[PDB]
């Protein structure tokens, strides 16, 4: 067990930086079969983006609580 | 067999029974004249204790 | 009443109390001054060895490698002292009664370039002149500073031009003893040193390359200010190539129940390693805009650049726009005209401007001031860093370039140095012939060190 | 020669040396260890410098300006002003005539910056002025960044260096180099403190800087007699340029989202450090050497500072010794001999009951610095006394809340040096050839608290 | 133009596996966020040490009493008025002559300064110690501060011309100030328990300097020292002088003053012990080895060789002399050079350490483990812990259960041919020259506080 390369991730494709930094790249499963489908592996296919990453929807925050507080006040 | 033990007294003695030689070593102090090394000190009494 | 020696005064502070006295002293739980609490530390002791020589021999333009010894529990401090020779200007020289020699500036962080440690033969980290100069005129705390500038030389004595034995000046440049710290991860903080008692096979190396004695001296003209490479024949005694270079560690060992404690187990440090660009070739006739992309894997935490002045091989250390000339009493000084070559610099993401157009004095002085524990007092040695604490070894705000996309940093040129760099400048300003720049841009990175069974790796790479 | 030793080995007879006072002090279960530091996770974050948008006027010379502190950012830490002065050529229609030398004022920063303040919303939260500024930088500056700093507030050599006019052998122009000001403020002493301006949607933040004219920023010197007279527009070529680019930076710190909707919605607590001023008081020791001045400060008071300020001439600035700086050989400023600063004593007193007994100048010149501070003045006057183990921390120290204390009083006794030079009647490049005349100013800093509640701010204690 | 905001969302979006093992986390210690911790209650203000016996004059001693009526003890210094020197035409130098303070004024005519507790002395120091420690321990910034208060301000150690001559200048007088260095001015949280000390009397005892040997008398061209006289100068050798102690008092609440009292303490404090000097001939011999006793655990050594040529003249750790200079201002000859080059420890014959160059304990060891490198010539030193300035226990060995240990010291070619004289004028050696060596140990001790009294339980 070398530990030149044990807890190291995998090269990533050169798409997955080209994506969008402010919203992450949409959940959309690969093809799995064996006629002109690519088989691109999500874990590393994916951008997470900015936001997604560390979340947003919390249970005082949630993104969208200014709504039903402006409702609320209104 | 392996390289010798590696330095830091893991190579300072010999595992086998006829030669061992425990690596301490004697005091050079002998018995007859020993130090008094180490001496306890009472609390100095207060200048003013007479108040 | 009140005289001398009273202590009532402050009887009516201490009888000074409020809601802000309450909310900021007092308390039960309230720590208290003059009261020191007492903690037991570890057992240990620590001494300096000798490195013995295993490869090579000391000698200049060549390479040698010292095998760091075995037998301490941990290794955390390594210095170079290297004895230099003795310089006897003759009258025979090529310039004539107009000519000078004398050390080049900084004569350690010069000499000493790729200085690498090689773990088996796996490189964990490299610096050399460029960073040396860097860490030493950003991260000095002061009272060191006379000593270290007395250490790697610039003594006012090795940088004091001497002419030769004929004009009034026959002073023979003296041969002392020069130290040089190596600056490594398990130098950087006593926290981190090296398990040599976890690592009793991997055999480590420490390499280092000389420079060439021929671009060591500054063989300088009086009068014109023209600076040529010395040869063999222009001096006394020769250029001996070889030279009396040793290496010093300091060890330490532990107790044995701390010891045997240890022993038997994974361990992961935190460590800095150092990431040098590609140099590049700026032509401020041609163009005035200079635009370098950086490539670099792990988490950088700031990034040094700086222009270096490449007109002369001999002279080093130079970051200005002209070269330095000989002035009155002997003495070395920087014409009138003599300004570092950024105007001003700027980072962009991807065709986004992440960084505008700053002021080449926001990252002199700003950046420094706020983010460093030291401030340059030589023109050059712009940086800007990602943390908030660059000497400290814990970790702080930082960013990984590997996992970013194209960065470029863009350096606008300044009109002094586009006029120096046509040459035409009278006698002793330096820019009489006409001038080269070269741009080196260096960035320190965080990295994570795991050591396992007597092995050492990085696991994320 | 010969260096070789026993080796790695000799350590064991260190190791081996262990006694009862060792035991005390090393060793044990849970004794610490060095050689490994423990590795605690930090919080994610990012920091860049953002430009604040400026809503009121231009700026200029001997006016006042306001700029709003920028929201969308997490937590702002710093602040500073750049500014580029304009170039200065002398011309030979002086009023001295060939006798004729201008050169920028010692410290051009910490001047043409006065009552520089911080409001919230529409109260007067902070403030500080000259004073203030050069006590702090004087006693609490870094070793290091020193050079730094004397390079970018001026006096770097070039601009406090006398010029004569054209005709003369000194025809040089005073460069025009921006120069650059950190601002000192509560968010900016420590990276702890922020201004949490995620959370503060409901307060507008600004900052009011106020210039002062060129015409007391500038100095006009007489290279024989040692004379300041103000200057005027004609003398200097292009004219005098009240106008000029002047700008505001600051660094915004952001947060995880996290973090942030975690600290969201809470009461927060912070301690800041202020200053107060007390009013200047005009003193003359030809009429008497001893002066008594009242204070009234409110809050618990960290330290006093205070200096004896040269004040005959308005366009010489930061001076505050006996005699006034002048030209000397090489075109370049000279301080004459018979300069020391006017303070021989001083004490305090708290109503008839006093605290502090005559002490030396001295004492408060060097003892203080000494023990509670990070460095020591290596100009004249600057005198502190604090009551606090380390003025530099911001953790809070010993302090006495003047507001529950009646009125104190401190004593200034003058010295012979500052007698004589108060009359005129100096020789020639002597400085105290014209009258002199002194003012005393007193500063004081405090501790403060400031609530953060409802996405606003504001001071729990009033 | 630019982008300001709205930048840092592309840096944030970078996260892998090492930001993930340094950042992040639920417990993650967030900046920006300061915890805050109540303190004690205290105040404190400086105060008058009441002299109890003799009379402060050069050449004398004289002790001073700790006040009483306090709760801490956390500094001391001293203030004294230096005297007026009026240098007189019918000097025996003639023409010919120059009188000035010598270098470091304070550190001398302040010797075997100690504190005694009840009637048993606790600490001791003198100059060699004084020098050592505030040329390797000195905060930047303070550095001027602290010569300006000892003198060195070019003036008292500026030679003045007789009456007639072009330098008609003369010394001003001016009071200077000496921290006293102690285990309670080490440190704050280190401070003398007045309050749980009642009953119990504390000397501090100072030994001045006679005025002869703090005066020095150059010759103006070939750079000879002799000894003042009170006819060579105008208005005499007034032995009596002004000296004054302050100390600074601390106060606490009664609240904790009650709850501390009636409880046994134990502190670590520093001391000091110093060997005696040897004389070196470097003309016989070129090593010399002094053996070391000491009892308790050692932290630091230090040492140097002494020029000990001129009494007059002190503070020189150079094998030349200082002569005087052009422009009335004292230089010292281009022949400067420690006397020492190369050092080793010996411990019951076995070389702990083998013979380094000098220029390591010059340079090497200061830079990694002390807060200051000296800016002088010699102060040669080695240390077994990892910071000597920090008071908190580090890397140490005890001497008492260690048999005897030496250190062995070599000469200078300089050091032997600068000790015979016949040197030209303004050469420093131009008469024969003596040195000694000198070594101090600066060590760790513990001292025991109860039932309202002091001792050392370790002895």
């Amino acid at each position: 067990d070398p530990q030149l390369m044990g807890s190291q991730t995998t090269q990533y494709s050169r798409n997955r930086g080209y994506g969008d930094p402010i919203r992450g790249d949409l959940p959309i499963v690969p093809d799995d079969g064996g006629w002109f489908a690519t088989r691109a592996n999500p874990a590393h296919h994916l951008h997470t983006g900015a936001l997604s990453m560390i979340g947003g929807d919390a249970s005082d925050c949630g993104s969208t609580a200014v709504q039903q507080l402006i409702k609320k006040y209104e | 067999p392996p390289p010798p033990a590696p330095s830091g007294m893991q190579n300072a003695y010999s595992t086998h029974p006829d030669a061992y030689r425990t690596p301490l070593l004697a005091d050079s102090h002998a018995l007859s004249r020993m130090p008094v090394v180490q001496v306890h000190g009472p609390q100095v009494a207060p200048k003013n204790s007479h108040f | 009443c009140t005289t001398g020696a009273g202590v009532t005064s402050g009887f009516i502070d201490l009888a000074t109390y409020d809601n802000l006295d309450r909310a900021l002293y007092g308390g039960k739980d309230a720590t208290t001054y003059f009261i020191k609490e007492h903690y037991p530390v570890g057992w240990f002791t620590k001494l300096p060895t000798m490195a013995t020589r295993v490869s090579g021999n000391p000698a200049f333009g060549q390479e040698f490698s010292v095998g760091v010894p075995r037998s301490g529990d941990y290794v955390l401090n390594a210095w170079l002292t290297l004895k230099t020779p003795e310089i006897k200007l003759l009258e025979t020289n090529r310039l004539g009664a107009n000519g000078t020699v004398r050390w080049t500036k900084n004569l350690m962080h010069n000499a000493v370039e790729h200085a690498s440690l090689t773990f088996n033969d796996i490189c964990a980290q490299q610096f050399n002149t460029a960073y040396l100069d860097a860490w030493t005129q950003f991260n000095m705390c002061e009272g060191k500073r006379i000593g270290y500038d007395n250490m790697i030389g610039n003594t006012s004595d090795m940088t004091n031009p001497t002419p030769a034995q004929g004009q009034d000046g026959a002073r023979t440049l003296p041969s002392k003893n020069l130290v040089l710290p190596l600056p490594f991860f398990f130098s950087r903080d006593c926290g981190l040193a090296l398990p040599t008692v976890v690592l009793p096979y991997n055999e480590i190396r420490i390499n280092i390359k000389l420079r060439s004695l021929q671009e060591l001296l500054v063989f300088q003209n009086k009068d014109t200010g023209n600076v040529i490479p010395i040869s063999a024949t222009d001096i006394a005694g020769g250029l001996a190539d070889t030279v009396e270079a040793y290496v010093y560690m300091t060890v330490g060992l532990v107790s044995n129940v701390e010891r045997c404690a240890m022993a038997g187990t994974v361990r992961d440090m935190v460590v800095e390693q150092m990431q040098a660009a590609p140099t590049h070739i700026v032509n401020p006739q041609n163009t005035n805009n200079v635009h370098v992309d950086m490539r670099f894997s792990h988490a950088v935490k700031a990034l040094f650049f700086m222009v270096q002045n490449v007109t002369y091989k001999s002279v080093g250390s130079n970051y200005t726009c002209v070269t330095p000339v000989n002035g009155p009493g002997n003495t070395v000084m920087e014409p009138a005209m003599s300004v570092d070559p950024i105007k001003s610099a700027s980072l962009t993401y991807e065709n986004t401007t992440r960084l505008a157009n700053m002021g080449v004095e926001y990252y002199s002085l700003v950046q420094p001031w706020y983010f460093s524990a030291s401030i340059p007092v030589y023109t050059g040695y712009h940086m800007y860093s990602y943390a908030l604490n660059v000497g400290s070894v814990h970790p702080s705000g930082s960013t990984n370039y590997g996992r970013l996309t194209n960065a470029s940093i863009t350096v606008t040129m300044s009109p002094e140095s586009v006029v120096a760099a046509a040459g035409g400048g009278n006698n002793n300003s330096g820019y009489n012939e006409p001038q080269r720049f070269a741009l080196v841009v260096i960035a320190v990175n965080h990295n994570v060190i795991r050591i396992m069974n007597g092995s050492m790796g990085f696991p994320i790479l």
